[PDB]
DNA sequence: TGTCGTCAGGATTCCAGGCAGTTCG
DNA sequence: CGAACTGCCTGGAATCCTGACGACA
């Protein structure tokens, strides 16, 4: 139960947990000898967020025993609003339900909070054949989704051999973006067959606005199977969103 | 005595305030030159100010004070009809005035029903059958809640004036009775819920019995099946007349037969018919006979059944019966400990004991005071008892309410004890107070008790509770019943189960202690596994729990709580046996030389407009005068303009600010183009030769408030304003002006206001039997300089904790009301220093300075304002009142709270022109102040004073004999959004579950709310009435035309789907927690309705959404 | 006459990219 | 002699208390 994690500057982790809170409120961080893990489902059982951070991310990391703790997303969002980019985040926990967040600098800050428990059921996602993989930049996808957000909500991604297309249909508007290997927004392609699927972009737009511009993304999808967008944190941690498309035309 | 001098000082201060107001109004900056709110001399003055005539006060006083109010009013109406003081018009006007005066006299002049609610009364003839008569009673708005008593009295006076005029009996036609019963059933089924469900035969008998027909007015736009009925001008619904007749005859039978016996008129035996129709409903122990009497008493069962009309039904606690305590008091109150540990009207009583519950630790404890209540108000496990709330006997309850079974109380117990010792040892004493030295000394010598202890016991038996040892010691001499406060509730157990209780007690550990030849005990240690703990916990006894004692569940009961259970059993000496038709107390009294009694037997159960500035559509929706001045737009209003004889300026203001005089009012014909002053209007008989229309002072024209605002700006001289809007519609007939300077001052003060025209703020009070300076926050020297020199018993005032009688002119008023009154006084002093330059009379600038002045209270349906003095305050969000300041007409008047106001506020901002022409709100207007309520000064002063803290031993002994509660002789002898609501409902369900030990069923009001919600939702969806956003008046048709042709924007629609979407989870959680039938169909129907109205478009490979609805649907599918 | 939902609306603070001042081969 | 690296600061936008509306009992 007791642990201590010290890191000089955690604005990335702050905005990450802010996006997780905007996604869902009930979340439990499992602390194991390897690091931290979290898996948040959806109240409408349509979206799944997963994150893992090993012990090669923060500066100081001392854990006693692997367990599962819970932190309120509202109480955390009421905490990250004071995180300076040049601060030293220190998360301390003992045996009692007291969580300490410490910051060292021009004034020693220390906030104590109660620790409630979360009992969300965890189940391993079954393996599914992707048949479509691609690695792109985050800024291009973010600006495309922000340009196609106001016209409609169903954005259609089509992928063929060395070809990608992001389109936005409708009745009084149409948007189209082409992507090839010699373009300025595609890093690499691993397409297998001709796939095409339309997805909603509310949670998409929120989660891609929460992520910075220089970060990269890896999309895995198929014909009509759910999409998985993954990315890496400091080349050590992993974070993946997963959500199914719509059946309509 | 000195109360007359105090009232003289009060009226002297009132006259000083009146002289100040007169000196202020002497300048004449408002269209009014006389006092609008005069003080009433008596009921004669009240009725004269209500309807008059102005000068019949002498005859009214003579007749009343010489022959009684009833025949006095009868002869007064006779004289008014005969025209003794002269003539006043036609016979119809005579009848109208007589009816109004009679009703005002019998109602004491408090109700404005005959004033405005009943506008006109005419006589009309039947041109169809035989030429009989009907009263055309042109009613008005404020008559929908005229009151059942007032409606019955109006029917009585109408029949009386009909008998006086000598009219013919109307013939009830088939079409007439058909449309009457149709309107009745329509109002009962669709319009509004009724207070008394009528019957077809009953309403037919009534409509046939009424000699002359009655024709009311229009209420709503609801048609009938038989169109064009002869007699009525339309085919609308006469719901007003329906409710009038219903609450008049079908509800007020008791007062009706009382007034019948008072008057003596024939033709009313159908009320006796209705009484008859409602009248169509060796092994013998004393407690069994009492149970048989309670079973024969149908009133408690009928009340428990009728209590199902409100609140969640079928949620009664099985441990404790559905009733509170009965404390007989002259003429409800529940201990706030139960409210803190937690549905009807509430009333606080903190000076009594509380309930007893168990905590999370497993032990059982009772609630005593506020600190312990707030401490244990969160660690409760299950509610055992409800406490001991007080219901009295002086309540005016009718409809054959049977006698509630009383209880053996400590006061009655000690009274019987002292009477027994007086008749045995020949010792005189005075109970209910401190005893004399010699008497208390001889009593202490006879009873082996302390004299000071006996004094304290006689002073307060509940506070000074004797120890159980000495209690049993003194009981062994007289064989008196047991101590009630330390007597458990045993009236719900079987002797076969009591035998197992005595077996478990014998199989337990016991230690003894005796005191003064009383072989009592010292402690009992029991194991919770030795017997069924159901009744062991339902007994409601404070025990201590222990776990680490080699045994899982151990309980221990020490003194003075173990002797209270062991000594009634005789220290387990004699053997207990089970006997039917004999309660446990009966068996105990059988197998013992001491007879006991019973304890628990009583079971009874928008828009927020601020200023008056007519702008209409010229203001749009917000109607901001600052916005209008910035835009520089005109305004087409139907308003009254003025004209100055010297300057000549025209404007809707009262006084001309350019010059130093007040401008007069000009008259204009709206149809023609002529203008004439008041002199020409009164000379031309108020008729224009151009247009033959009555000369109206106001006209419809355009004005520019943008440039007209500079006048008010330079008049107020203060430009501190942030947000301020004007009125939109005018309800008055003349549509007179309003002081713009006073409106701007009110805006800068940032206070609220109603549509009445003055400043009044709501407050809630509740009278109590006593009064304490410690609680009201006033010092002894403060009361002395106020005028109090002695206590309720003649002793001087030196102690702050001096229990006193409830003073009449005292106010227990909350801090919010105090702050609002402070802001009102600030605005008042600001206006009186900026309007005329008058010195501040009150000079109030702090919270404590307001104590001493005079305010006015007013309830709905009360056209008279009760003048009270500001003596007191309050810390809690509620307050207390006086039984004279709060009467029955102020309690059952469609409102429990009352509005408070200041005298200067009324004197400065009151104007009859602020009253609508035909309709009216909850009240007409605070026309007249009243302060004299002399409660039999020279006749029954002892009756008025001696009301508190008396216990009738006679009725306490004669309560288990099925006495008649309507015994007037014995009565006189003894007298002599969503979050808060959802959380509250869930917490109420949870606490009910804790109390009933996790055993409940479904409710019915949830469906009674959902089904009408679903139907209304469907009707709104099929109607789809839209409204243009900026075009606020033009309602767009459901046929969509793209956009509003006058406003190229969106059109606001009435979706009404967000409420049901939030109510669905409530029913879902309810049906998931408890399983019930007859409603899964409704649940699946509403869910599928939402689904196919939207027609859940995305689904993953792993679904399995848990839903009890889908579970039950699949179960029914498999069963099919 | 009490309650409950929706909508827009303008005033507010928070975030981000352009204008400007500044130390590096 | 030019290029990143900040401040900062002001535009753009998300949030929200207030002001309209309708629904039931
Ligand atoms: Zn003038
Ligand atoms: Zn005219």
């Amino acid at each position: 139960m007791p642990f201590e994690v010290v890191f000089d500057g955690a604005k990335e982790f702050a905005d990450l947990i802010a996006t997780a809170s905007n996604l869902i409120d009930e979340a439990a961080f499992k602390f194991t000898e390897e690091g931290i893990s979290m898996r948040a489902m959806d109240p409408s059982r349509v979206v799944l967020i997963d994150l893992n951070l090993p012990e090669s991310i923060f500066s100081k990391y001392e854990v006693e025993e692997p367990e599962t703790i819970g932190i309120n997303m509202d109480q955390f969002k009421k905490i990250l609003k004071r995180g300076k980019a040049k601060d030293t985040l220190i998360l301390r926990k003992g045996d009692e339900n007291f969580l300490e967040i410490t910051f060292e600098g021009t004034a020693k800050r220390t906030f104590r909070l109660p620790l409630i428990d979360v009992e969300e059921l965890e189940l391993e996602l079954p393996e599914l054949p992707f048949t479509a993989k691609v690695v792109l930049l985050g800024e291009v996808l973010k600006e495309g989704i922000k340009d196609a957000s106001l016209v409609s909500d169903a954005i259609k991604f089509i992928a063929k051999e060395n070809e990608f297309t992001m389109k936005a249909e409708g009745e009084t508007n149409e948007v189209e973006i082409r992507l090839t290997l010699e373009d300025e927004g595609l890093l690499d392609l691993e397409v297998e067959e001709e796939t095409k699927s339309a997805y909603g972009i509310r949670y998409l737009s929120d989660m891609v606005k929460g992520i910075g511009k220089a970060d990269e993304v890896i999309l895995r999808f198929g014909n009509e199977m759910p999409l998985q967008m993954e990315y890496m944190i400091r080349d050590e941690g992993r974070l993946t969103f997963l959500l199914a498309p719509r059946v309509e035309e | 005595p000195e109360m007359k001098a105090y009232f003289e000082s009060l009226q002297r201060e009132i006259d000083r305030a009146y002289a100040i107001a007169r000196k202020a109004r002497a300048q004449g900056k408002d269209p009014s030159f006389d006092v609008e709110v005069p003080q009433a001399t008596d009921m004669a003055g009240r009725v004269e100010s209500l309807v008059g005539p102005p000068g019949v006060a002498e005859r009214i006083r003579e007749l009343v004070k010489e022959y009684g109010k009833e025949i006095a009013a009868l002869k007064v109406v006779d004289e008014i009809i005969e025209g003794k003081f002269g003539d006043l018009g036609s016979k119809e006007k005579y009848a109208e005035q007589a009816v109004r005066t009679a009703l005002a006299i019998l109602t004491e002049g408090i109700v404005s029903a005959p004033l405005e609610g009943i506008a006109d009364v005419k006589i009309k003839r039947n041109e169809w059958a035989d030429g009989s008569e009907y009263l055309a009673l042109y009613y008005a708005g404020p008559i929908r809640s005229s009151g059942g008593t007032a409606q019955a009295l109006s029917v009585l006076v109408g029949d009386y004036v009909r008998r006086k005029l000598g009219l013919d009996r109307f013939k009830p036609s088939d079409e007439h009775i058909e449309r009457m019963v149709e309107e009745v059933d329509l109002y009962h089924r669709a319009v509004t819920r009724l207070q008394y469900h009528p019957e077809a035969d009953e309403v037919r008998l009534a409509m046939r019995n009424i000699p002359i027909e009655i024709t009311g007015e229009e209420t709503d736009k609801v048609e009938v099946s038989h169109r064009n009925v002869p007699g009525v001008e339309t085919n609308h619904l006469r719901g007003g007349a329906i409710l009038v007749l219903a609450e008049g005859v079908l509800q007020k039978a008791k007062k009706l037969v009382k007034y019948i016996d008072k008057m003596g008129i024939e033709g009313w035996d159908w009320i006796k018919e209705f009484v008859e129709a409602k009248e169509k409903g060796v092994e013998k122990g004393f407690y069994y006979e009492l149970y048989e009497k309670f079973r024969a008493n149908i009133a408690p069962n009928k009340k428990y059944t009728k209590e199902i009309i409100g609140g969640r039904p079928l949620f009664a606690e099985p441990s404790t019966n559905g009733g509170f305590r009965l404390r007989y008091g002259r003429s409800w109150s529940v201990n706030p400990a139960t409210m803190l540990i937690l549905g009807c009207i509430v009333t606080p009583a903190t000076t009594v004991e509380g309930p007893i519950v168990r905590l999370k630790n497993g032990s059982v404890v009772r609630v005593d005071d506020y600190e312990t209540a707030l401490k244990v108000r969160n660690e409760v496990d299950e509610i055992l008892y409800v406490g001991d709330a007080l219901v009295n006997f002086g309540d005016f309850v009718e409809n054959n309410q049977t006698l509630l079974p009383a209880n053996y109380v400590e006061e009655w117990w000690v009274q019987e004890l002292v009477q027994a010792i007086k008749d045995l040892y020949e010792v005189e004493l005075q109970p209910f107070a401190e005893n004399d030295r010699e008497a208390v000394e001889e009593a202490a010598e006879y009873l082996e008790v302390d004299p000071d202890f006996l004094w304290n016991l006689l002073k307060d038996p509940l506070r000074v509770k004797p120890d159980v040892e000495t209690a049993i010691h003194l009981s062994t001499v007289l064989d008196i019943p047991f101590h009630p406060y330390y007597t458990l509730y045993w009236n719900t157990l079987q002797p076969e189960e009591v035998e197992e209780l005595q077996k478990a007690l014998l199989g337990a550990q016991i230690e003894w202690a005796e005191f003064r030849k009383n072989r009592f005990a010292k402690k009992v240690v029991l194991e919770n596994d030795k017997n069924i703990k159901r009744y062991l916990e339902l007994l409601g006894l404070p025990h201590r729990l222990e776990r680490v004692e080699k045994k899982r569940k151990v309980i221990v009961v020490e003194y003075p709580w173990s002797a209270a259970l062991l000594t009634p059993l005789g220290n387990l000496e004699w053997e207990f046996k089970a006997k039917p038709f004999y309660t446990v107390i009966d068996i105990i009294n059988e197998n013992n030389r001491i007879k006991l009694r019973d304890r628990g037997i009583s079971w009874i159960g928008k828009p927020p407009v601020q200023v008056l500035f007519p702008i209409g559509l010229a203001g749009g929706q917000s109607r901001d005068i600052k916005k209008a001045a910035e835009e520089g737009k005109t305004a087409r209003v139907e308003i009254a303009f003025f004209k100055c004889p010297k300057c000549g300026h025209v404007g809707p203001e009262h006084l001309c600010p350019v010059c130093g005089t007040r401008k007069e009012l000009l008259w204009h014909c709206p149809k023609c183009g002529a203008d004439y002053p008041e002199s020409d209007a009164k000379d031309f008989n108020y008729r224009c030769p151009k247009c033959d229309v009555e000369l109206k002072p106001y006209a419809e024209r355009e004005i520019k408030p943008a440039d007209l605002l500079r006048q008010a700006m330079d008049n107020v001289k203060v430009y501190g304003i942030d947000r301020l809007k004007g009125v939109k519609g005018m309800t008055s007939g003349y549509k007179m002006a309003e002081p713009l300077e006073k409106g701007l001052l009110r805006v800068k003060n940032d206070v609220y206001v109603f549509k009445d025209g003055t400043i009044r703020f709501d407050a809630t009070d509740a009278p109590i039997t006593h009064f304490k300076p410690k609680e009201i926050g006033t010092s002894v020297e403060k009361l002395r300089e106020l005028g109090y020199t002695h206590d309720f018993e003649g002793k001087p005032l030196e102690r702050d904790d001096q229990i006193l009688e409830l003073k009449v002119q005292d106010v227990i008023l909350p801090y919010e009301a105090g702050r609002y009154l402070l802001k009102v006084a600030r605005f008042i002093d600001d206006l009186l220093e900026k309007f005329y330059g008058l010195p501040r009379f009150y000079n109030a600038e702090k919270m404590e300075d307001l104590v001493g002045h005079l305010v006015i209270g007013l309830a709905p349906h009360t056209s008279a304002g009760i003048i009270g003095r500001i003596i007191g305050f309050s810390d809690v969000l509620v307050g207390y009142a006086h039984p004279y300041y709060h009467a029955a007409k102020r309690r059952n008047c469609d409102g429990d709270e009352d509005a408070v106001m200041l005298l200067l506020d009324a004197l400065l901002n009151f104007s009859k022109y602020y009253l609508p022409e035909k309709r009216g709100g909850k009240m007409d207007a605070p026309l007249v102040v009243t302060t004299r309520l002399d409660p039999r000064e020279v006749d029954s002063e002892v009756h008025n004073m001696d009301v508190v803290r008396y216990y009738p031993l006679e009725f306490y002994k004669a309560t288990y004999e099925l006495k008649s509660p309507k015994e007037v002789k014995v009565i006189e002898r003894v007298e002599d959004g969503d979050m808060e609501e959802k959380v509250a409902r869930q917490l109420a369900l949870a606490e009910r579950i804790r109390a009933v030990d996790e055993h409940h069923v479904a409710e019915t009001i949830i469906n009674s709310h959902l089904v009408p919600d679903l139907r209304g939702n469907l009707r709104s969806f099929t109607r789809q009435e839209f409204r243009c956003v900026k075009c606020n008046t033009k309602y767009r048709r459901p046929p969509l035309t793209g956009k509003c042709p006058k406003c190229g924007g969106k059109i606001v629609l009435t979706v009404s789907k967000g409420a049901i979407e939030k109510y669905l989870p409530t029913a879902k959680m309810l049906v998931t927690k408890y399983r019930v039938k007859d409603y899964t169909r409704q649940r699946i129907c509403i869910t599928e309705k939402d689904i196919k109205t939207l027609f859940e478009k995305q689904r993953t490979l792993m679904g399995f959404s848990a839903d009890i609805c889908e579970k039950m649907v699949k179960e029914r599918t498999g069963h099919s």
